[PDB]
């Protein structure tokens, strides 16, 4: 819930990027063995790509790999009214 | 040899796929600036679409053997698979496509959507 | 008393918008471009038939929806606007985009 | 019905068969190339281009935006 | 044929399973013996 | 044989032209746009 | 004025239509024929007639269910009504014809005809002296 | 009954491909030997 | 032949253009009338008026304002009762049947209805399991068939088309056919109009003899035929070569064309549509999950039941049942076969996540709005003046519906029905078979789709 | 026309971006000489190397020239690496791929 992509203030932005250049990199599969929508999960992609070659797997890893591999705020995750509206205005 | 060239270059500015669709087009428009009253509107229709029914069948390449996937009453005709990677040029790794290939970023579709799309897919398979 | 009028509505307007609607959870509008012109539609003898004979009103009246004739406009100019206007340009951009031209520069093993 | 089987061939068939394969292959684009297209509905001779779309955008106008644009040497 | 409703219908032939062992059976009569 | 190949008879090389004035006559041209360079050729590519 | 059947159907399930509004129009039957539930015809009674039907019509429908044979290629079962189909495409029918307390068969070697109850044999029957069991059975082997 | 038709079934399905998957490498080592050979006398002449 | 400026005309009309858009300019002045008349039909009744007149003849008057009541046997306490009208004065009122009087919440209950709001006990009275589907549970029909129903002593007619009244039929017995008959009735067709007689005669030969008298001379009414029949061709007018299939049709399509066409073939004795709606309510996430929690036992990883949030206009998603990442690890390993037990079993942690989000899941829709969004702008924060407003426009959005692309038709005649058999497969894209032993699950699409996933 | 250029300045717009959300000269990579880079790219690439050899030997390729003819070999290097997509560095001008009947993909018509 928190990180909404379309959320734009420096405050919240300026948090993140300057995170990176102090910490470096992560390895975050250790933290989730849930699921997360912002991370970047190699292992578990290359995972799917073979269990995707079997008959169950394919008409739902398609799902997955389109949720990672995409690059959007609007394709991923559609557009909210929100993120319209503001853009009338300016 | 002359003007042939520069039509290829003109008519698909224009919407004319090839030559003769200009004269598809401009039948009408071209057969009232020809005068030989309406017997001979008529008959200069005769004149120009009989070239044209002509000028096809040496342009007309003998068409390919009737495929399994033509003529399918219950199916349409099979898609082609669409892939974003090149194989290798010599595969001492034997490399395969797999699903990450078939996906596109920058276009997206609903869950729901997709499973309704497979299944008429792997009917026809 | 129109200012009032005016912001009086607008109150209800805002609470309106947050109705239930499962057509909302689709892309209507986008489903309704792709699926307006197939290879059903295209002329035939059949369909010639049902243009001269029951072009009528009680045989035919659906044709008068608002929407399936301003989603059919962007078609219209397009067909018409062709011979005229360097349209071909915007084809060439269409397939420049996905790599689908051929230029010269580059390189080729075809 | 006789002349649709006999002007069969003959018919320009070309033009139309070209925007399905638009809309069916690059579904995405389809919709900008076609949205690009917008002809203007009425023309209008002499204005300030300044600020009389301005104004004429504020007041006489009712569910269509005028504005100003070009023309052969104009 | 091509419509997507129309198709499965004009595919469909029922009594897809069949035997040959299996005798199709008659209606019995009590009446009178046959051999 | 002799039925497939052309004869001068059903050529149309002065349909075009026909056709090309009356888009000439229908159509703007100017430096600027792209039709009048390869149209004032395609004239010469004919009457010479 | 005429009527229109509106039934508004729903799944119980979840990932299917919620709701459903069919539509039936039908118009009404004409009474050309008629005769009272007393009045017996054809040496039968309106309720002589159910019970010898049903005894013969459901032993069928528990047969040609169960056919193992490839010949019968379609099959369908209704109140009182059977069809049939040998392989090809030609059809067999079976139907209760309530005020004439007669049955109608219906074959493409023979025309339409009737059959009549027997007391004395107990069993529907022609003029001919012939079954419609062994009639419908001769037919998709003689064709 | 089924598990045991299923299963013999598709181990045909399955040698085939492992077949003619080994007939390729068994012609791969010739080639991979073979061309190690060649070489070595060009670079030892 | 034809004359010259004819063909451009067709030229014109046919270059380059498909269905949608053949004469695209006329159209919109038709509407430039109707939205200035605002839907009144003020516009249009001086054309409609010479089409009936061509086609229906005499009865046009009638057929402008014919009504058909209507029962809707939908909630289980109550039936209820409407009307519907050919050709209303509102050209927006099409096929939308809400004109019901008698009952008139009850309706308005079902189409306010989640896939969660099902009581089969008190409100809803037809539900379909998953063993079965929605057509089972309908009564069965069965076509009239009439020649099979006879006395073999009597004859009746058929081919009587539109413009025929009831007033031509009794001259045209005593002008033309005169027959020696003791009794005749007419038989009227879903619109009032007639299209059979059946005729009494005291012995056979006085039918046959007279039958011949009907087939010998050719009557034929503007283009079509008529004839007679016995029980002799009770085989031929039998309902399966009557019944036929349509499915060529699209989805915005009004029922009010389609009776007119399938009547103009010839006439019409049955009907059978199913509509689906476009607009329905999308409840909360609390209430689907509350509702999961009765219906689904515990550990069934099977299916995952994904839930979303369109309040936003972006979907934001909520899972059940949720993941449980229950694990013990080991730890500070100093030893070598303290290694390889774990790699033993990691070898499934490599996988455990993949493996849960690979399942098939069952999409749910929610709504979600009242939490995330401001107080002011709810509908509990609302007055009674605006409660009846939306209430008056929810009520009106879901009596739109769509069509499921197919249909049935049962022509009391035969040759009608090969005429229709003829044009309707020569027409837009409509295709036709005949009806020989099938349901509606298997035109059925959606319902075709959802069983595959299972 | 004058929306042509909208429309066409946003195809070199993007072809730039999004190579370079791939590319993303400060984090990812960096640029290098490509002289001593290839020492490296030698190592690591060394398995497809290996084989390349074989597969030249197979065929049955000599070897190196002598050195007019690998002074031959450089300044055909230097013509494929001089390279700014201009007719200076060609010799000829820039042109796209006749759209023939059978399709635009040139494979359709070799």
């Amino acid at each position: 819930k928190a990180i909404d992509p379309y959320n734009d203030n420096l405050d919240f932005i300026n948090q993140i990027t300057s995170a990176k250049r102090l910490i470096g990199d992560i390895n975050r599969e250790r933290v989730y063995q849930t699921y997360t929508h912002f991370s970047q999960k190699p292992k578990f992609a290359e995972q799917v790509n073979q269990l995707g070659e079997e008959d169950k797997y394919r008409d739902e890893a398609t799902y997955v790999l389109q949720q990672e591999q995409a690059a959007s705020r609007l394709t991923k995750y559609g557009i909210p009214k929100k993120y319209i509206m503001e853009q009338l205005k300016a | 040899g002359q003007f042939y060239s520069t039509l290829e270059v003109i008519c698909r500015k224009i919407g004319a796929y090839n030559d003769v669709e200009l004269v598809k087009l401009y039948q009408f428009i071209l057969a009232e600036k020809v005068a030989d009253s309406q017997e001979a509107k008529n008959r200069a229709i005769t004149n120009i679409q009989e070239k044209i029914r002509f000028n096809t069948n040496l342009k007309r390449v003998k068409q390919p053997p009737r495929r399994i996937d033509q003529d399918d009453p219950f199916f349409s005709e099979e898609s082609d698979s669409e892939s974003n990677f090149s194989e290798p040029l010599f595969n001492f790794e034997d490399k395969k496509a797999t699903v990450k290939d078939l996906v596109d970023p920058f276009i997206t579709q609903g869950r729901k959507q997709l499973e309704t799309q497979l299944i008429w897919a792997k009917v026809k398979q | 008393m129109k200012l009032l009028i005016f912001l009086k509505k607008i109150n209800t307007i805002k609470k309106i918008e947050n109705l239930n609607s499962e057509n909302f959870t689709n892309q209507n509008y986008y489903y309704n471009l792709t699926n307006s012109l197939d290879q059903s539609e295209f002329i035939t003898l059949k369909h010639v038939t049902f243009f001269f004979l029951k072009n009528k009103l009680m045989y035919s009246l659906s044709k008068y929806d608002r929407l399936n004739i301003n989603i059919n406009e962007n078609f219209y100019t397009f067909l018409k606007s062709l011979d005229k206007v360097d349209v071909y340009s915007l084809k060439f951009f269409k397939n420049m985009i996905f790599n689908k031209t051929y230029s010269n520069y580059n390189v080729n093993l075809f | 019905x006789x002349x649709x089987x006999x002007x069969x061939x003959x018919x320009x068939x070309x033009x139309x068969x070209x925007x399905x394969x638009x809309x069916x292959x690059x579904x995405x684009x389809x919709x900008x190339x076609x949205x690009x297209x917008x002809x203007x509905x009425x023309x209008x001779x002499x204005x300030x281009x300044x600020x009389x779309x301005x104004x004429x955008x504020x007041x006489a106008a009712a569910a269509x935006x005028x504005x100003x644009x070009x023309x052969x040497x104009x | 044929s091509y419509s997507k409703q129309s198709s499965f219908a004009r595919m469909s032939a029922f009594r897809n399973d069949f035997d040959e062992k299996i005798k199709q059976k008659y209606i019995k009569n009590k009446t009178n013996d046959e051999r | 044989l002799d039925t497939t190949r052309i004869t001068k008879e059903k050529t149309l090389t002065e349909e075009y032209r026909l056709s090309i004035d009356h888009l000439k006559n229908s159509i703007v041209t100017k430096k600027g746009d792209h039709l009048y360079d390869d149209i004032n050729l395609f004239i010469k590519q004919i009457s010479v | 004025m005429k009527k229109i059947a509106i039934n508004y159907i729903f799944n119980q399930t979840l990932g299917r239509q919620n709701h459903v509004r069919v539509i039936r129009l039908s118009a009404p039957k004409a009474i050309y024929n008629f005769s009272n539930k007393e009045d017996i015809l054809n040496g039968l009674n309106e309720k002589d007639y159910q019970r010898y039907c049903s005894q013969f019509m459901n032993e069928l429908g528990d047969v040609l269910e169960e056919s193992p044979s490839q010949r019968i290629s379609d099959v369908q079962i209704s109140d009182g009504v059977i069809k049939v189909t040998t392989q090809g495409e030609k059809t067999f029918v079976i139907n209760r014809q309530v005020p004439n307390r007669q049955i109608w068969y219906s074959s493409p070697v023979s025309g339409p005809q009737r059959f009549n109850w027997d007391l004395q044999e107990a069993k529907w029957k022609n003029q001919k002296n012939e079954e419609l069991s062994k009639l419908l059975f001769k037919e998709i082997d003689q064709v | 009954k089924v598990e045991e038709n299923y299963y013999q079934q598709q181990l045909k399905e399955y040698k085939l491909k492992q077949k003619e998957y080994m007939k390729e490498q068994q012609i791969r080592e010739k080639w991979l030997e073979e061309s190690k050979e060649m070489l070595e006398k060009k670079f030892v002449f | 032949g034809l004359t010259f400026e004819q063909k451009a005309e067709i030229f014109e009309r046919f270059s380059n253009s498909f269905v949608g858009i053949d004469r695209f300019k006329e159209t919109q002045q038709t509407l430039k009338k109707i939205v200035e008349a605002n839907y009144s039909q003020s516009a249009i009744k001086e054309e409609l008026i010479q089409e009936l007149k061509e086609v229906y003849g005499k009865n046009y008057e009638k057929i402008l304002n014919l009504r058909f009541a209507v029962e809707y046997d939908g909630h289980k306490d109550g039936v209820a009762v409407g009307e519907f009208e050919l050709f209303p004065k509102n050209l927006q009122d099409v096929n939308k049947f809400e004109n019901y009087s008698k009952n008139g919440d009850l309706i308005k209950q079902l189409q306010q209805t989640t896939y969660i709001s099902v009581d089969p006990k008190e409100t809803h009275k037809y539900v379909v399991p998953k063993d079965s589907h929605f057509s089972l549970l309908l009564d069965e029909y069965i076509a009239d068939e009439y020649v099979s129903e006879l006395n073999d002593n009597q004859v009746c007619l058929f081919g009587f088309p539109l413009t025929c009244d009831e007033s031509d039929i009794t001259n045209l017995l005593n002008n033309e056919f005169k027959g020696n008959f003791t009794s005749s009735v007419i038989g009227e067709d879903i619109l009032s109009l007639p299209a059979y007689v059946v005729l009494t005669f005291s012995s056979p030969k006085e039918a046959a003899e007279y039958k011949q008298k009907v087939n010998a001379l050719q009557y034929t009414i503007e283009k079509r035929p008529i004839y007679a029949t016995t029980f002799e061709d009770s085989r031929r007018e039998h309902s399966t070569n009557r019944t036929l299939l349509v499915t060529g049709f699209k989805k915005n399509e009004y029922i009010n064309d389609m009776l007119n066409l399938f009547s103009s073939f010839g006439s019409v004795m049955h009907f059978e549509i199913v509509e689906d709606p476009v607009h329905s309510k999308l409840p909360t996430t609390e209430q689907v999950i509350e509702y999961l929690k009765k219906t689904i036992k515990e550990g069934d990883d099977s299916v995952i039941y994904e839930i979303t949030d369109f309040s936003d206009g972006a979907p934001s998603i909520t899972e059940y049942p949720p993941f449980n990442p229950n694990t013990e690890l080991m730890r500070d390993a100093k030893k070598v076969h303290e290694v390889k037990d774990e790699i033993e079993l990691e070898k499934e942690r490599q996988q455990q996540l993949a493996k849960r989000q690979l399942i098939p899941r069952i999409v749910l829709y929610s709504w979600d709005s009242e939490s995330r969004v401001p107080e002011e702008y709810r509908m509990k924060n609302a007055s009674e003046e605006q409660k009846k407003i939306i209430q008056s426009i929810e009520n009106d959005l879901r009596t739109q519906y769509q069509n499921k692309q197919y249909l049935f038709v049962t022509y009391a005649c035969t040759q009608q029905a090969q005429i229709a058999f003829h044009a309707l497969n020569n027409l837009r894209n409509y295709e036709v078979t005949l009806k020989k032993s099938i349901e509606h699950y298997h035109c059925d699409t959606i319902h075709q789709t959802s069983v595959f996933k299972e | 026309v004058d929306k042509l250029k909208k429309y066409a300045l946003r195809v070199s717009d993007t072809k730039r971006i999004h190579d370079k959300l791939k590319s993303e000269e400060g984090v990812d990579f960096s640029y290098v000489e490509p002289r001593n880079l290839e020492i490296l790219n030698s190592f690591v690439h060394r398995k497809s190397e290996e084989m390349e050899e074989l597969i030249s030997t197979y065929l049955g390729v000599n070897q190196t020239l002598s050195k007019e003819e690998q002074l031959d070999d450089w300044r055909q290097q230097q013509a494929l690496d001089h390279i700014n997509f201009t007719p200076e560095t060609m010799g000829k001008p820039e042109v796209f791929y006749p759209g023939s009947d059978r399709g635009p993909h040139p494979l359709d018509d070799p």
